[PDB]
């Protein structure tokens, strides 16, 4: 029934902004934290229970947390339009930004802050009688996402136990950049990661907006529009915890069907009716072509393309009017095709999910509204290709020891570099081992 | 109560228990690992290796403004179908009967290739090898896989499009 | 004569509701609970499936067991919730993951003596206790592992009484879940050591049967769940009405069983037809039994043409005389000789009741033995060695703390169990 | 004593509907399918062609198979179309591409699974099975390929009963299909050895009918197709109507067919006449014997004045004297003495029966096994000679993977044919 | 059932606009595809699939995609009066044509443009459930028709396999020319065609020409008058998939009937009743008067005399008000003709399809109206004079190199003119050889 949401660092607390828009105007909780004038005690209304909580007044207050070490973030939050439905102590921000520097997060300033997380999140986790998972959503790229993410999923991971940590994570794209020392965080970032994550999806910008561009008619997107896409993709995950549906998926589940082995736990995710309202007046949208489409690469939210690998796992989720003859009848005909190929180990490769309540749709939305609509995350070996991208550039920039001395005035021994660049070599032998034919293995 | 039972069904259930557990025997470390007795003769992300019986992707700028995705194929695969099945439809499928490949039998009712236009789309230089889609894994009349062969310890091989080995160099006086 | 049953898991909770529904419905039972039937043929063997309650209320001898109460919630929301005894609802605070090793040891022997008390609380209150019928699927993690626990702990329990299983189990071309083959296998070992007759459905079959027979344009699960509730509620039908040749769960099991490992069968009902077509077909006894024999209306991917009968029996319901039931029933094993199995001279039992569900003139039920199912335990034992080679996400199973020996052995006993019906497939008279 | 009756390709599906049109109107069934008659004598033999549904209505012992709908999306579209059962329409997702050997081994192989099950759906329900009846081209590719892989399968399934075939084959004039040689030599090569007995037909020989005979002014297919169905029905109305002299399918071919392989015959309806003629001349046997034989009123284009009669068989519709009927075929056998074969003492078999179709006073159907149909098969294996030798078109057939022994064994039979009619029709007795 | 045709470049475009015009009004689908506003659905039947594909909500949109180089033609389909009937995706328009360069389409331009078209045409196979074939209409004369319908046929022969592909081509008049460099593009085409086509129709614009001022009253034709006598041609050809007639011909049966041997795939086209409104009224159009019209090479749409070659098969579609008996005599008739000759190893020469529905009338159409129609398509030996002309001209040019340094610089090697030169040499000999009598070479 229950799950907490933990927002870490700028675009984490901005996709959370649009998620919890998305939220209140699916479930129907106004900007001020109330009801809507004719639901009462005379029918049975507690399906927002999965994300929100009530107060005996009767007002509706949200299970998040929103973490910034730069006020201006949560300020915006504070003095924006929803005011008034958050708690005033959710919004926790500190004075100063780590500065691009993952070690000035986690030795310097985060060990500060980590505390008063803790604490809140116990709160919270107080008020509860059935947490199933904690989503957390940050940018490895960047000082406090990188370096306070850790830090708090390892304090997380160490209070409490046997509990799924599932995590959004936007990556570094292969050729836009927004700062020079983006390889050394994400490789310190991931190697914290890689010890205390469940599953780890993948988001790039650069991905995104080529979506955007592609399938909707904006020349000129904005971060909001991507955020849009990315509270749309949770809110389909998530929607299998809160309405009826002929296949339910616990988040549990996801974790038993994606891994197959214990470090192998980085997914790619897609959404199929991303159109426009003039394109979808052309279109009919049936469940065999919106299947189709979470399978193009241009359907993906990650700049990786899965023809260089191999698929180990795959988990659909359909919300809306499909029936499972359509669902069946989809899955097989892409099991036919050549060009898409999986693991001779994984003979089973498909998981199925089926709920009834369709999309909502947004005011201001630049989406159509439709009746149905599948969501994808899958597991292959294609990404060791986006590791070896990131391992080529840490290697290139640590040759001439390009800025260390920052990492190192900052707290942080110069070994961890080279501890980190050592199991991310393992993190690719992993993933070109795992990959050969059982034939050729004897 | 299992007595006559067991005593009759005896040999079928000795030979087929000498078969199997063999098979059962872990060849792979808890870590993912292979052991250290027979080791592939090849890393897997190799270009023939990957690409063994698949077409490789082609990427272009086309429709793009940043770095380039490849296109899914409608390439079916063959129509093979689990021994003791009843032909299930859930609906209407596209069957694999049809979209027979139009290099069956292409050497014996026809002159063969005579152009090398087959290098646009059916021949591909994968590597250090060549790669073609005409000289797979034989298929009949109704697209339907012929052979099947197996290792000493009974697993099934796939088939291979890989026909020679280029070996290229660069230029000299 | 009673029966108890026992749904496990979101599958076994959603055939459940649906055959609750049906056996409610039969015997005129408001979902109140208030008796509204229109002959006192219904009341007079009401005792079968419901207890009485004291006012004028029914409760129904079921017991509902689940590891996340979301399917309950559900099912005690809909319109025929009501009728359910609260008491009798058992849930835990976490899912078993579809992982059978959790939903075996750590939640299962959480929960495991308080389903036991249930069980033994309504067991205890029977004038006379018959067998315990069982739906779950096989492919899950607390169907699979909650119900294998408490069908071992019921034949420790009662070991006189009779055991019956529905199970559902994975289709031969698309996975509903990853870890399929490991669940499966234990299952199945677990069960043809403790089950004394198991029935199997692929929701393919049903799936097939939709669109070729019925022609739905749009099938949902109640549908897939009615045919299942019509089955299961026809098994039983001669046990709880009058007819010229009775037959009851025991006597089914002593002729269909002719050795305690070959337990596994197929299940078929007749008249189903498409909404165009019943202009052009009238009901008779050759038309039923035509369909019965028909591999299209059949709810297992295994095909007949593949294997033979060993025993087979068939139960109608309705008007009818003796003679075409015995006549066409030999005129089958006549004309078909070659599939059914020569060393035992008859191979079909049948039975006839006078009272047919209401708006059929006739019904018929199938229940068949074959030995073409050995195809689909090979084809899950293939599977298994596929992923056991690779250790194929083991770590779930091992981290939980189960010992590999567990699984070369349910291997090595479902690879004999394949070998045993080979064997008497191919046996000769010599 | 039942007939199933099999419709393959476009040809057949065409002529089939006719047919039942004609059966309907005959035995007065509505097209809703009711039995609307007005004597005893349509509904006591209604089994022969019809099977029974509830109420009123009787339903069609047809199977319709084609490759792709088209064909049958018309005849279902048709006024009597609704009668024809639903589950009897078989068909594919792509076109027989009027090739034969994809018609027989590709799209042939993938259907014909399902049609044998009908065919023997419907075989089984027979209380006494007679022989099957099928309609298709010759010249075709679902209905030369399909139609001869049906026959062969039904001659090892039921080779007890009798295989009758009514088939359509080139012209001599004027071809509609240029690979026509190569189907219809496969097709005959097929034929001569499964088939008890086959009726050929040319399209041109109806032609002349329609515009020499009844000076049609714009004749259509209904017409041509009329007519087959009229000759159809004729042939088995002793088997469905009480007469002076019953007669049966197995013993028209015990008095037709002295050797095996000599089982082709031709056909002939004689009381065609323009209605505006009909005033100047009344009917009467000696006129219906005239009409008969005359040449006019032959369904081919090769005389009968170029060969011998071994055999011939003459059924009459209708009341009247069996005086006349014996002395007119004693006179027609005196007076043309030379070409009846001379050491077979009497050619022709005579049947009388009571009841003509309606609108007509008296009716005859005529069979004859004339040796001019060896100028068919040898401009038939010409044709075939010419394109083999040159390797014509044979590229489609061979990629299919067709043996060129085939051929080769396909061109020896039907030779071997040709000078067996040869040396019969020159025999003496020395 | 259903067919998907692709256009590619100008003339391909401008004879899609005529074919849909027809189509459109032919089934009755308004130009917008939109519906009136009180009736549920547009049409009361199905006939329509064959060509166009209905949304839920009734609109209808056609199986088509529009392919060029250059923007401008697309922009006038995009801005004309059928913009609500093709979605937005289907008309794909590149920046730069390939300026008559066969190299510059095949290798440079096309390469860059063919995954977008061949994923377009995917999508449209994915929403099929009986397609039975590819109609392709190009000019080889150009650049960009050749080069990338080359490279387009190869792919789609490599992808769709047995799926048949009929071509119908516009090729170099024998004396009118637009272009310099007309004769390599049209060898190199020719050479690609021959492996990758299952039937090639013929067209020259100097016999609708002709056409035009002989038999329509016109002394000042344009390219409209020849698209809309194309697309009369083309809906009279598939007219048997679309009515109900008595003998139906399916697509597949024309390669099985026309091609005797897998290089002999040529064929020339003509059309019956091609007549002015002031002359239809002054003669009746029995069916052995324009079965005697269809063999005057009058009617021809391609500039070649069928007199001076042998007839290997011939295909004669009759639509309309036709009875088959007249339809037998006046073959017959045909069958007797001198000046008509069949090669001796073919004498089962015919092929017969009889429909039912009479030619359709456009509003601005320049035919008169007639109860009746037939349409020939016929394999001869007279094609080998139209060839040898071309490799001519071809000799002469590259005798001197006259242009070549344009395609090695666009990206081919200088040995690929010369290898197409003697395949074209052997297309000739193989012409002379399947002409040789039987009883001649005993
Ligand atoms: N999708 C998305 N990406 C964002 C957003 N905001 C920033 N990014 C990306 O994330 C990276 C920057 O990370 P930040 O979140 O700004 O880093 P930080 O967490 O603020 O760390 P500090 O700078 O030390 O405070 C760049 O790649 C940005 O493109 C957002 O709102 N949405
Ligand atoms: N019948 C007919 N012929 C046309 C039409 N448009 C162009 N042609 C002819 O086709 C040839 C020119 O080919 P184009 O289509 O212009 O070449 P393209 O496809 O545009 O190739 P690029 O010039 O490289 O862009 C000439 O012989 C023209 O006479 C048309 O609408 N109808
Ligand atoms: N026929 C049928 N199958 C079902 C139903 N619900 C789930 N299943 C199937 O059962 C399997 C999932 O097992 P599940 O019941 O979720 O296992 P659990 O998690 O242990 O309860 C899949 O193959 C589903 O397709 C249902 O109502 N009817
Ligand atoms: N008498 C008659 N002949 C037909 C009819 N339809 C087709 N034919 C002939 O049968 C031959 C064509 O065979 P067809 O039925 O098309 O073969 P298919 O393509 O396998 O179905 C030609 O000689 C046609 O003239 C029909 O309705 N009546
Ligand atoms: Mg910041
Ligand atoms: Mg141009
Ligand atoms: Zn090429």
């Amino acid at each position: 029934r229950e799950a907490i949401c933990i927002h870490i660092g700028q675009a984490g607390c901005q996709v959370g902004n649009a998620c919890w828009e998305l939220f209140c105007l699916e479930h129907g909780i106004q900007p001020d934290g109330a009801m809507p004038s004719d639901k009462t005690i005379g029918v049975e209304d507690d399906a927002f229970n999965t994300f929100f909580s009530e107060t005996g007044a009767g007002k509706h207050v949200p299970r998040a947390v929103f973490l910034d070490l730069e006020p201006t973030v949560v300020d915006e939050v504070r003095t924006g339009t929803y005011r008034q439905l958050f708690h005033p102590e959710q919004l926790i921000s500190g004075k100063e930004d780590a500065a691009n520097n993952y070690a000035r997060g986690h030795y310097t300033i985060g060990k500060e802050i980590v505390d008063l997380c803790l604490d809140r999140i116990r709160k919270l986790a107080d008020n509860c009688t059935g947490l199933q998972g904690f989503l957390v959503y940050h940018a490895v790229g960047g000082g406090t996402g990188s370096g306070l993410g850790a830090l708090l999923l390892e304090r997380l991971s160490v209070d409490y136990g046997k509990k799924s940590k599932l995590g959004y994570t936007v990556y570094p794209s292969p050729q836009v950049s927004t700062a020079v020392v983006e390889p050394y965080n994400s490789v310190l970032s991931t190697h914290s990661l890689l010890e205390h994550t469940d599953v780890a999806a993948m988001l790039d910008n650069e991905a995104i907006y080529d979506l955007t561009r592609r399938n909707l008619d904006i020349e000129r997107p904005t971060y909001t529009n991507l955020n849009r896409l990315i509270g749309q993709v949770v809110s389909s995950l998530t929607a299998s915890l809160r309405f009826d549906g002929a296949l339910n998926v616990d988040l549990t589940e996801f974790q038993t069907n994606l891994v197959p082995y214990p470090r192998i736990h980085f997914v790619l995710t897609s959404y199929a009716p991303v159109i426009s309202a003039e394109k979808a007046y052309h279109e009919q949208l049936s469940v065999s072509e919106i299947s189709n489409a979470v399978f193009e690469p241009a359907s993906m939210m990650t700049k990786c393309d899965p023809r260089h690998g191999k698929y180990m796992a795959c988990c659909l989720m359909y919300r809306g009017d499909v029936v499972p003859k359509d669902v069946n009848a989809a899955v097989a005909t892409i099991k036919t095709k050549r060009t898409i190929q999986f693991v001779d180990w994984s003979p089973t490769g498909f998981k199925c999910g089926i709920n009834y309540q369709p999309p909502t749709v947004v005011p201001g939305g630049d989406l159509a509204k439709v009746q149905r609509a599948v969501c994808m995350i899958a597991n292959s070996t294609a990404i060791a290709e986006v590791f070896a991208r990131i391992d080529h550039k840490f290697d290139l920039m640590y040759s001439k020891r390009a800025f260390v001395h920052w990492y190192v005035g900052e707290g942080m021994e110069e070994g961890e570099f080279s501890e980190a660049r050592e199991d991310l070599a393992a993190l690719e032998k992993d993933y070109e081992e795992v990959g050969a034919e059982s034939a050729d293995m004897d | 109560p299992n007595g006559v039972f067991h005593k009759e069904t005896l040999d079928c259930t000795l030979k087929n228990r000498s078969t199997l557990l063999p098979r059962l025997r872990a060849i792979v470390d808890g870590r993912g690992h292979h052991l250290s007795g027979s080791t592939p003769p090849a890393r897997s992300f190799h270009p023939q290796v990957l690409y063994k019986n698949c077409p490789p992707p082609v990427l272009s700028q086309a429709g793009y403004d940043f770095t380039p995705m490849s296109h899914n194929a409608f390439l079916l695969r063959t129509n093979d179908h689990p021994q003791g099945v009843r032909d299930v439809k859930s609906d209407f499928m596209k069957g694999s009967c049809d979209y027979r490949p139009r290099a069956y039998l292409r050497d014996e009712v026809s002159g063969g290739v005579n152009s090398r236009h087959c290098h646009c789309a059916e021949v591909y230089q994968v590597g250090d090898y060549t790669m073609d889609l005409a000289r797979g894994a034989e298929i009949d009349h109704r697209n339907r896989t012929v052979n099947f062969e197996y290792t000493k310890k009974g697993t099934l091989k796939s088939g291979s499009n890989i026909v020679g080995k280029r070996h290229a160099r660069v230029p000299r006086f | 004569r009673e029966i108890v049953c026992v749904q496990a898991g979101q599958c076994g909770n959603q055939i459940g509701s649906k055959f609750w529904e049906v056996i409610s419905d039969e015997h005129g039972v408001d979902p109140t609970g208030t008796y509204q039937g229109d002959s006192d043929l219904q009341l007079e063997r009401i005792n079968v499936y419901f207890d009485e309650a004291t006012g004028g209320r029914y409760v129904p001898r079921s017991v509902l067991i689940d590891l996340e109460p979301g399917t309950m919630d559900s099912v005690r929301a809909g319109p025929y919730g009501q009728i359910f005894r609260p008491d009798n609802f058992i849930f835990g605070q976490s899912g078993a993951g579809n992982n059978w090793a959790k939903g075996h040891y750590t939640e299962g022997a959480e929960l495991i003596d308080s389903v036991l008390d249930v069980c033994c609380k309504e067991a205890e209150s029977c004038d006379c206790l018959q067998g315990f019928q069982i739906c779950h699927s096989l492919g899950g993690g607390t169907g699979s592992g909650m119900g294998t626990l408490l069908i071992s702990k019921l034949r420790e329990q009662y070991p006189d009484r009779i055991m019956m299983t529905f199970s559902i189990i994975p289709s031969p071309k698309v996975s509903d879940t990853v870890v399929e083959p490991y669940n499966t296998t234990l299952s199945v070992h677990q069960l043809v050591e403790n089950s004394d007759e198991s029935m199997c459905i692929d929701n393919e079959a049903l799936y097939d049967i939709c669109f070729r027979t019925l022609k739905l344009t749009t099938p949902t699960f109640g549908d897939l769940n009615h045919l299942v509730s019509a089955v299961v509620s026809g098994v039983t039908c001669c046990l709880r009405f009058p007819g010229q040749l009775n037959s009851d769960l025991r006597k089914l099991a002593v002729n269909l069983v002719p050795f305690p490992r070959l337990h596994f069968f197929m299940m078929g009902f007749a008249p189903l037809t498409s909404r165009g077509s019943q202009q052009y077909r009238g009901l008779s006894v050759p038309e039923l039994t035509q369909q019965m024999f028909d591999a299209k209306n059949m709810m297992q991917a295994a095909d007949p043409r593949h294997g033979r009968y060993l025993t087979a029996s068939a139960l109608f319901r309705g008007r009818m005389s003796t003679k075409e039931v015995d006549e066409q029933m030999l005129n089958v094993q006549n004309k078909n000789s070659s599939y059914f199995i020569e060393w035992i001279p008859n191979n079909i039992k049948s039975s006839v009741c006078d009272i047919p569900p209401k708006g059929l003139k006739m019904a018929v039920t199938f229940i068949g033995n074959n030995t073409c199912i050995q195809e689909m335990f090979r084809r899950v034992g293939e599977q298994f060695t596929l992923m056991f080679r690779r250790k194929a996400f083991l770590h779930w199973y091992t981290g939980e703390g189960m010992d590999e020996m567990e699984f070369t052995e349910a291997e090595s006993n479902m690879n004999d169990l394949v070998s045993e019906y080979q064997q008497y497939q191919d046996a000769t008279i010599e």
